[PDB]
């Protein structure tokens, strides 16, 4: 919280 | 360290600081020592009623801590003085949250609302899939980013974080909401290249 990074990718789950 | 005399300086506790901004403005910042050395600052700013985050800076530029540095560093960029460092990195920060907030991505603003709106924008478009950025409020000065494929799935979310710079996610800082869009898709299109 406030100190904690944390995103994975914008998984398309498609060929865009 | 404790020694500015700025208006936007506050003696307060991390708390205290919170809770004095929690009874100003859905945009407010006030100065602060740091947690972690003399030659150290924190800037408290609030994103919502009851949201708010801290931006630690560097005094640099002085041959002891116990001195106030000749230049003020926040996210590795350096300043001459924390009335630079507070015009530089809030009124930069608050016109990417006015071109954020005002994209067609961005979701509603505060969390009932959001995951009301997401939900609802899922369920009324029940084959339709859903992606939003909005306030994160476990992780301030971060934005979330929900995604649903349908009305039927489930919902995954990831972050970006905010700063004056721009807006940084994954591993790279996008100086604008559109170029943060780029970037999304730049990445999806390198994520897609291993999926």
């Amino acid at each position: 919280p406030s100190y904690s990074p944390t995103s994975p990718s914008y998984s398309p789950t498609s060929p865009s | 360290h404790r020694v500015i005399n700025h208006p936007y300086y506050f003696p307060f506790n991390g708390k205290q600081a919170e809770d004095y901004l929690r009874s100003k403005e859905r945009g407010d910042f006030v100065i602060r020592q740091s947690s972690r050395g003399d030659d150290h600052l924190a800037i408290t700013w609030k994103l919502d009623k009851d949201l708010f985050q801290h931006v630690d800076i560097q005094e640099l530029e002085k041959e002891n801590p116990l001195a106030l540095g000749k230049v003020l560093v926040v996210e590795g960029q350096r300043y001459h003085d924390l009335d630079q460092i507070i015009v530089e990195y809030l009124q930069n920060k608050i016109r990417l949250l006015n071109e954020l907030t005002s994209n067609e991505k961005f979701k509603a603003g505060t969390k009932k609302e959001v995951v009301k709106f997401i939900e609802d924008y899922s369920k009324v478009n029940p084959k339709k899939s859903v992606y939003y950025f909005s306030l994160n409020y476990e992780n301030p000065g971060w934005f979330y980013l929900i995604f649903k494929l349908n009305a039927e799935s489930k919902l995954y979310i990831w972050n970006v974080k905010l700063t004056h710079t721009g807006f940084f996610l994954v591993n790279y800082n996008y100086p604008t909401v559109i170029q943060l869009c780029n970037g999304f898709k730049t990445l999806l299109k390198s994520s897609n290249t291993r999926n």
